[PDB]
């Protein structure tokens, strides 16, 4: 399991938004400092990932595809719950191998919806979701602000809120909160980089180097052109 | 029971005629008109919806079908074999494109794809 | 996970607390953990989620199938699906499932599935972490034909206590009813059943 | 088995391989050839897990002959080396790898250069003037990095191995009983019957 | 099993100048993915011009400085109020640890102060004693991070005088402490971005003839 | 590391690199792989970097110790004996050391002494220990003569670690030289082996295999 | 025994202003043995540049892999390979071996030839996209060249000075890593012309 | 070297402008088994210092006599034990390190995380932390096992760094520290509803509070909640 | 082992079954598990045997030689002894002991001491591997200040079903009520509890 | 170390030890004395664990010559192999045993009789008429129990010597760079300076 990340999903009134910050990891070192968490598998299907980064993206985009597939073939918008039989029966097969642990939220003609999903293929059913290294946190806020029938801007605000305390008091978290919201009879709008609370400060120092610091051994130009004419 | 014609059933005749294949096309001839149109800013394909009963919904048969968000395919000639291409061809461009570039095909290459599909239901057994 | 199904005399309820954990983390603290197979045919889930959920779908895809072509299977045909399942492929599982159904010629009955993936026909059955604690209770206060109103108490006291000392078992109380007039979710919270 | 030198001088590639063959308590044999002639200009030595280097070198050398034999024409040196590496490279995810290192020295004829290939059984190849297998560098590189010169004759390069193998001698714990010492150049391979 | 060690991250930099030293260190203080607190002093003012931090597992860490501290204490009592000396001191911190050889203090020991000719000094240990006079030196979480950045800033290592090209290296010219905090500061600004384990505060120590001064810089607290 | 000693005409040359490494990172390139014992008495660091200080200063310490009582400068098989029998007695409690004692005395001349860790000590010539001993040993073994000068064979040690630092990835840095007389050792600077690989090069005609 | 660091070896990439920069050392070694300071780990498919660090037989096998799909991709598509697309492709082809894995470190390096855009990305062993705006390290140097990397670095460098800031990010992580150096190349790339330096460096 | 058997869970704490806050749950686990249910784990010593304890029982009991004797011994010889040489929060604290650190470095600890809440002869508010290992450490904020990842989060909301102490009263502490409690409950699967709190203020004194419960809890939201994923009845 | 020591009115009475395995043999079926340290003073045992009787004899000892000295222990005295063996020596025993003893001035007093070397006085105590099975039926079925018959009804009620689910408990149960009347032994048989 | 061989023939006894020390990947040093002179007439050779080795010869050698001062008399053979026995069979069940195995060459000025005693790490003794330790006994013994004679003369027996150590030289994977012959009589300890 790879260490990392905090993920939350949050239903409202008239659908669901998902949240996620932008920290990625090995180890105690930052790979990247603006990573991109949230996925979509459909229009208005859109998944968050934590644990092993490869298998969340491709086990995303494997039933993303199918998804796509089955949709053209039934000529019907995708189901949240179709995603999920998908995507639980194939990580079940793997017998938790695949390191994917996904909070799926959406919108479809049936309605909203909000389900986890866990490596093993056990999933669950709720209001409030929260998954990866910072779910703790996430869930004490949770558990401390939720309540029924939250409007839209309460929803963003929980969801943010509770990547947030990831953010600040889990060390696999960091950076930037991205939202994804899911409303009924709308487009899904995703907001990258919603929030922007840890912009690097300004350096004392200039590391420019005078041209000619580096001593050269050689020097050529390399043909990245094809075989020419004449 | 298995399948038991692990031989072509279409071959050349003595003039060089594919015969299976001059016959599909005469098949093809039969069928509804169907035509395309490039412009400088777009394509346009069309054809007739000629409904078998004034009784059928003739809006749940689609003659013209999307590929990818940017490629469309229309046909003249039996709709049972094109409905099964179409979803042929959709995968197609997922299974050897999509999931490897992650990116749909150019028009030529599904087209090609496609092409390869037809090619082999007429030389395999 | 506290779980049970009883057997009364106008057919069978299950019952189960709503805890889910990894480790000491509460993951989940209102599972559903009664699951329908078919329509009064539902069953109680203990062991790892992944294989119980796993299972009970593969089960309800036989039923639906068997229900296309030979009409509503028995509950004792449910419970010889989930043994061919669990029994088959012990190695691979960690299932714990009670079954429990009704139909009119047999009315209410119980079969409990333990982990070797072998059967019991009971009139009431016990399983999950949290049973152990109340096996003495459950085994003196237990009647053959007790009334709905009686069961319900039953099982609200027996998992209460199941509840109380067993830190993996918790949360709120589900329980569903099946008999000839349908089916019934009742749900308990716990300012109620700690006072018990 | 043991110590496989090689190096490329100005004209030609010199292959050092030793002679013992060492069943765990006895030295069984004190005269074994680790080589074997891929095709007329170019020679592989080989060590490593018993059975399987003989298995591997006569497995590589059928197929460079049967190649030979088809298109009537010899494999550059580079082209049987990158062959050998395909198959040492499949090998390793194989169920039961070849532990087998080789060299491959041969004469290119069309352009009229000597090259030495070094293989580890992993697949790692590199072009080098000069190399070797298990410790065998340990002891003898620096020797190499000082005296070689791109330009030396085949004397030359004889005498700077016999001070490599001198060292071996010395400061190498397990007694490997001399090599047996090849030249491959324009005319093709031949062995150095005195060494 | 019972696993007496811990590791509650941390990275610490002594940098030694022409006539003064800086000994900085992170704030913050750590166990797995949690952070204990934003602000846990690490770096020790420990009397006679001398400056002290142990890196690595905080209980050994502080224990450590603790027992020095009581050492330069017993200097004074046993030796007529003697300054303790940053080259005798070293060599008592070498005997502290290799009295634990067999049973490490699991930290990594930087001290900084002046020599007995007011020149700047800089003296880095390993968990058993061994030791050395250093110009520059990171420990810690994001050692590996900040050690080459300073290679090449302040010993100007791979810089070489333009149009020479490559056969007149870059002067090393001393740098003075204004110039010395600046690289500090970015070292550990640059290790907060790329390391978990590094941020919250960043605590200077500095140490000239005048004594021991104190500058204390916010990090990014994510 | 890299260190070597050999016994000459002259007297001893002791030559070290100057790299100290944890697995793949480079924690030192500034390293004292020699540990001065007293102004006649030279030892080298191989192994614990800790236990090589510590104990060769303790050893400093019996030797002063020793020529206060007997008013009489200790002999090289002495003080490695103090060294050996020390360590012997911690043998299997983990120390790591293999290091050798150097000095020119009136009884002995010209002494070096390998002393380990596991209880070894040996009288010998030329010695030469750490992950890149195999390479210097080449270059020492096919240029030593006991007729050596004083500067041939202070080049001769500067080269054989050299011949280290370029091949063995745990060894380079910086080449210290030392050469030990009767009156006391006599320190012979420390060497960039950046710099000097190149100056080497190019002077020598070595390294052909390496562009400069 | 670790697969990754058998070998050693190093590449970073950056982008600047209309240019990206791709650099790599050139040691292959066994463990402590130094065996080759010629061992490029750059490639290059048209216009787009690859470096891959880690086990040294996989560097070449996949070199050859990636040469075999890019030249039949140009055969059908009758164009030349883009970056973004090469990006996936190579995510594609190491996800494809989730459980039994090259142990490499790539670095996808290039410039859009329609629209002009820098673009660079790195990958973990098993396929996962890391496509950083500013530079992307890999190799047993890593700690050293994001250390190096993120105090140097600034947007939009000019080429030649460009070359200076990634040529000194690499050779001072090289020298506190005892399995890289022995040399180092350093690739400019602007929209139509590339030039490649031979850096001069310690050889220990 | 042992294993802990039976155990107390969280201890939760933190810093208000006139004081300290700290609160501990009433119950001490058997493995998975609750099974005691009325068990105190805040300790007062004097007037002006609670220590909360985690971890094993059994060695909570052997420092709180460690404590009880820490007492009597300050008073022998002692005209000033009850004004200016009365135990202060630095001295208990200072002792338990010691004690932690010792038995670590004999390889048999006592296998505990301990917090020190009071206030100092001066008024200063005090909080430092220490555990089995000998590790200490201070923050505005503080809390052990499961606290620190779930009632750290929220408390640090409160007072997020040294300046917001003067600004946070007794009330919106205390009521801080009560929620986190409640979050605790819903999350820590070896936690209890019972749980004590104590107050420690530099003007009105230490004000210890038993037989709290956990209230004001959320469950209804659960009748709504059907299956795993497909399942609608 | 299935043991146990109840408070009520006039004192208090310890409980026990009368089985000693090793594995699945009954190396003994009519063990006598309620030991004096005592004259009104008693405890229950349950971990090693070995252990627990080293520990009794070592505290029956003390508490001789206190009596000798400063006269009638209290209960508290005695459960204190205890614990010091076994928390001092936590890593060589496997012992789980309750302590009932009679005062006049304290009257019932029961104390636990589990694995670990904790003290926890409490108004009644449940131990041994049949204490499991009835944590429920006790919590729910005991009061304070219950008379001397329903006690002996409670205790032969619990170790009953404790005898039932627990195959290493098992035999005849075995009582001891400590009062100011006196010490009074009790025995029930298995043809009088297993019918209950 | 390796390998150490002795002989008694009809007025001495013969004891041949190897030259080698290997630190693992090296070989440190060509040209080492595995021996120590316990008395005038008694010589003990040694191998086993690095410095062990040395420090209980030594240990043995100081022991002996307290005695010799003490009483002003040399022991005889039998009695100095008895001490030695003693002394390892003690050390066997130490808290780390001397890993030492020995061969005591002696001549016996009473008796006027050579003598040879084996004695391992165990403090197994057998008297011989030639002995060895390691895997030199697998190598030699063969040669010895055809050709040995309990009449031979000093010369025959290092003939029959250096046979043993052709034999070693062949079949032994290991080079022990030769060894040091060192002959025991009536007259007391001298070393044959070519062999
Ligand atoms: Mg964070
Ligand atoms: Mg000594
Ligand atoms: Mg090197
Ligand atoms: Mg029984
Ligand atoms: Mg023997």
């Amino acid at each position: 399991t790879s260490v990392g990340t905090t993920i939350v999903g949050v239903k409202f009134n008239n659908g669901v938004v998902i949240a996620a910050d932008t920290r990625s990891t090995q180890g105690p070192i930052v790979a990247d400092k603006n990573c991109a968490k949230l996925h979509r598998i459909s229009p208005k299907i859109w998944c968050a990932g934590a644990g092993t980064a490869a298998d969340t993206e491709a086990v995303t985009q494997l039933i993303g595809s199918n998804i796509e597939l089955h949709s053209l073939y039934t000529s019907r918008e995708p189901r949240v719950v179709s995603a999920l039989q998908m995507l639980k029966q194939h990580l079940f097969k793997y017998q938790g191998h695949i390191g994917a642990y996904l909070i799926v939220a959406g919108v479809d003609p049936t309605g909203s919806h909000l389900f986890s999903i866990h490596a093993h293929g056990s999933t669950d059913v709720g209001y409030y979701l929260s998954l990866g290294s910072g779910s703790l946190a996430a869930m004490a806020v949770l558990e401390s602000h939720w309540k029924q029938d939250l409007t839209k801007e309460e929803a963003i605000k929980l969801a943010s809120d509770a990547i947030q305390a990831g953010i600040w008091n889990d060390l696999g978290s960091g950076s930037n909160v991205d939202v994804c919201v899911m409303e009924i009879g709308k487009d899904a709008e995703y907001l990258r980089n919603y929030l922007t609370p840890n912009v690097r400060e300004e350096k004392q120092k200039s590391y420019k180097f005078p041209r000619g610091t580096t001593a050269v051994l050689k020097e050529s130009i390399v043909n990245i052109c094809d075989i020419q004419e004449e | 029971m298995t399948d038991r014609y692990s031989f072509s059933l279409t071959t050349f005749s003595p003039s060089g005629k594919l015969g299976q294949i001059d016959y599909a096309l005469t098949a093809v001839k039969q069928g509804v008109t169907s035509l395309g149109i490039k412009a400088t800013n777009g394509v346009v394909i069309a054809t007739e919806k000629k409904s078998s009963s004034p009784l059928a919904m003739s809006e749940t048969l689609s003659k013209v079908s999307l590929l990818t968000p940017d490629i469309g395919a229309v046909y003249s000639g039996m709709g049972p074999d094109y409905r099964v291409l179409v979803d042929k061809s959709r995968k197609v461009a997922h299974t050897s494109y999509k999931r490897i570039y992650g990116e749909y095909p150019p028009t030529k290459l599904l087209v090609s794809e496609v092409a390869k599909i037809m090619q082999e239901a007429t030389q395999s057994g | 996970t506290s779980i049970m199904a009883v057997t009364f005399k106008d057919g069978v309820i299950l019952g189960a607390d709503s805890r889910t954990t990894t480790g000491a983390y509460i993951a989940n603290r209102v599972t559903d953990k009664l699951t329908r197979v078919h329509d009064k045919i539902w069953c109680c889930r203990s062991g790892s989620a992944a294989d119980t959920q796993a299972i009970a779908d593969i089960v309800q895809y036989h039923l639906e199938l068997y229900t296309s072509q030979y009409g509503t299977p028995s509950t004792e045909t449910a419970a010889s699906v989930f043994k061919e399942l669990c029994y088959e492929n012990k190695d691979n599982l960690t299932a714990g499932i009670i079954v429990a159904g009704y139909d009119d010629k047999n009315k209410g009955e119980v079969y409990t599935i333990p982990l070797g993936g072998s059967v019991h026909k009971l009139p009431y059955a016990i399983a999950g972490s949290g049973s152990t604690f109340i096996y003495g209770y459950c085994d003196k206060n237990f009647r053959e034909n007790m009334s709905k109103e009686e069961t319900v108490d039953f099982i609200k006291h027996s998992l209460s206590q199941a509840i109380k000392w067993d830190g993996s078992s918790g949360g709120v109380i589900r329980m569903v009813v099946l008999t000839a007039a349908g089916v019934e979710r009742l749900i308990f919270y716990p300012d109620e059943y700690e006072q018990l | 088995m043991d110590i496989i030198l090689g190096i490329r001088v100005q004209d030609s590639v010199i292959l050092a391989s030793s002679k013992a063959v060492t069943r765990g308590i006895s030295v069984l044999k004190d005269s074994d050839d680790k080589t074997r002639q891929l095709s007329p200009h170019t020679l592989m030595s080989f060590a490593g897990e018993a059975g399987d280097t003989v298995q591997f070198a006569e497995y590589i050398q059928a197929n460079i002959q049967l190649y030979s034999i088809r298109e009537d024409y010899e494999l550059s040196p580079q082209a049987v080396s990158s062959f050998v590496r395909q198959e040492l490279a499949k090998s390793i995810r194989s169920r039961r790898p070849y532990q087998v290192n080789v060299l491959i020295g041969g004469y290119d004829k069309k352009k009229n250069k000597p090259e030495l290939y070094q293989i580890d059984y992993l697949g790692t190849k590199v072009e080098l003037p000069y190399g070797a297998h298990g410790y065998s560098g340990f002891y003898t590189f620096s020797l190499l990095d000082h005296h070689y010169r791109p330009d030396m004759t085949t004397e030359e390069g004889l005498d700077l191995l016999k001070l490599c193998v001198q060292e071996l001698e010395k400061r190498m714990p397990m007694d490997f009983k001399g090599v047996i010492v090849k030249i491959v150049d324009k005319d093709g391979i031949r062995q150095v019957d005195d060494f | 099993q019972f696993n007496p060690y811990g590791d509650n991250g941390g990275t610490i930099l002594g940098i030694a100048g022409e006539d003064f030293a800086v000994l900085a260190g992170d704030t913050r203080n750590i166990t797995d993915y949690s952070i204990n607190s934003r602000y846990e002093p690490k770096v020790f003012d420990c009397g006679d011009n001398i400056v002290m931090s142990a890196n690595g597992f905080a209980a050994d860490g502080d224990a450590l400085v603790k027992r020095f501290k009581n050492s330069v204490k017993w200097y004074h009592f046993d030796h007529n109020d003697k300054k303790l000396s940053i080259n005798s001191a070293a060599r008592n911190i070498q005997h502290l640890l290799y009295g634990k050889r067999f049973f490490p203090y699991y930290v990594h020991t930087i001290i900084a102060g002046l020599d007995e000719d007011g020149k700047g000094a800089v003296y880095s240990f390993d968990p058993v004693g061994s030791y050395e006079r250093e110009q520059c030196r990171a420990g810690g979480a994001a050692a590996s991070l900040i050690m080459p950045f300073l290679d090449n800033q302040v010993n100007f290592k791979n810089q070489y005088e333009p149009g020479t090209n490559g056969k007149v290296k870059k002067p090393l010219k001393y740098l003075s402490v204004e110039e010395v905090i600046k690289l500090v500061r970015d070292s550990f600004t640059s290790a907060t971005e790329r390391h978990i384990q590094v941020g919250d505060g960043l605590e200077i120590l500095i140490v000239t003839k005048d004594g021991v001064r104190k500058e204390f810089y916010e990090l990014k607290r994510d | 590391t890299t260190t070597l000693a050999f016994r000459f005409q002259g007297g001893i040359i002791v030559a070290v690199d100057s790299r100290a490494t944890a697995g793949n990172w480079v924690a030192s390139q500034t390293v004292k792989k020699v540990i001065e014992i007293n102004p006649f008495l030279l030892g080298t660091m191989a192994g614990g970097a800790a236990d090589c200080q510590f104990w060769e200063t303790w050893l400093g310490s019996q030797c002063r110790l020793h020529e206060l009582r007997e008013k009489e400068r200790i002999s090289v098989a002495a003080a490695s004996k103090i060294l050996s029998n020390l360590v012997y007695q911690y043998k299997g409690a983990g120390l790591s050391m293999g290091t050798m004692i150097c000095g020119y005395t009136r009884k002995e001349g010209p002494t070096i002494y390998y002393v380990d860790s596991d209880g070894t000590r040996l009288k010998g010539d030329i010695f030469c220990v750490g992950s890149g001993q195999t390479f210097a040993y080449g270059v020492l073994d096919s240029n030593y003569k006991w007729d050596l000068s004083v500067e041939d064979a202070l080049y001769l040690g500067k080269r054989s670690i050299l011949a280290a630092a370029h091949r063995d990835a745990y060894s380079g840095g910086s080449v210290n030289l030392y050469h030990v007389t009767e009156d006391g050792w006599i320190y012979h600077g420390n060497h960039d082996v950046g710099e000097l690989f190149w100056k080497v090069k190019e002077e020598e005609g070595s390294f052909n295999n390496v562009i400069g | 025994s670790d697969p990754s660091s058998i070998n050693g070896g190093i590449v970073v990439a950056m982008t600047g202003k209309d240019c990206v920069a791709i650099a790599c050392d050139l040691r292959l070694g066994s463990q402590s043995l130094g065996v080759s300071n010629k061992f490029e780990k750059i490639f290059h498919y048209g216009h787009v540049f690859l470096g891959i660090t880690g086990l040294a037989t996989d560097v070449t096998t996949l070199n050859e892999m990636f040469r075999y799909k890019t030249n039949l991709y140009k055969l059908k598509e009758e164009r030349a390979i883009e970056p973004e697309t090469f990006t996936q492709l190579v995510s594609s082809s190491l996800y494809e071996r989730r459980f039994g894995p090259y142990f490499v470190g790539p670095v996808v390096a290039g410039i859009n030839s329609k629209s002009g855009k820098p673009f660079i990305a790195g990958f973990d062993l098993i396929g996962c996209i890391d496509e950083a705006k500013d530079f992307i390290v890999s190799g047993t140097a890593s700690d050293q060249l994001f250390g190096m990397c993120e105090s140097l670095y600034e947007p939009n460098l000019e080429p030649e000075d460009l070359f200076e800031t990634i040529s000194q990010a690499l050779l001072n992580a090289a020298d506190r890593d005892a399995l890289s150096g022995w040399g180092a190349v350093v690739y400019i790339i602007k929209k139509d012309e590339v030039v490649k330096r031979y850096l001069k460096m310690r050889q220990d | 070297t042992q294993q802990p058997i039976v155990t107390g869970t969280s201890v939760i704490s933190m810093k208000y402008d006139n004081g300290v806050i700290i609160a501990a749950d009433n119950l001490g686990s058997y493995g998975s088994l609750l099974r005691f249910n009325g068990v105190e784990r805040l300790i007062p010593v004097g007037d002006n210092t609670v220590v909360g304890i985690s971890g094993d029982i059994s060695d909570m009991q052997h420092i709180e006599r460690l404590l009880k004797d820490l007492v009597t011994e300050n008073a022998y010889d002692n005209p000033l034990a009850d004004a200016e040489e009365a135990l202060e929060p630095s001295y208990i604290f200072e002792y338990l390190a010691t004690v932690m650190y010792q038995r670590r470095s004999k390889m048999n600890p006592l296998w505990n995380a301990i917090i020190v809440a009071g206030v100092q002869s001066n008024g200063d508010q005090f909080l430092r932390y220490v555990n089995l290992l000998g590790v200490t450490y201070s923050s505005p904020t503080l809390a052990t096992g499961f606290g620190a990842h779930m009632a750290n989060p929220l408390l640090r909301k409160v007072v997020d760094r040294e300046s917001d102490i003067p600004k946070t009263t007794v009330q919106v502490a205390e009521e801080a520290i009560v929620n986190a409690m409640r979050v605790l409950y819903y999350r820590d699967a070896r936690s209890s509803r019972n749980f004590s709190l104590a107050i420690i203020d530099k003007n009105t004194g230490l004000t210890f509070k038993k037989n709290l419960q956990v209230e004001n809890m959320k469950w209804d939201f659960a009748k709504d909640i059907k299956g795993y994923g497909t399942q609608k009845i």
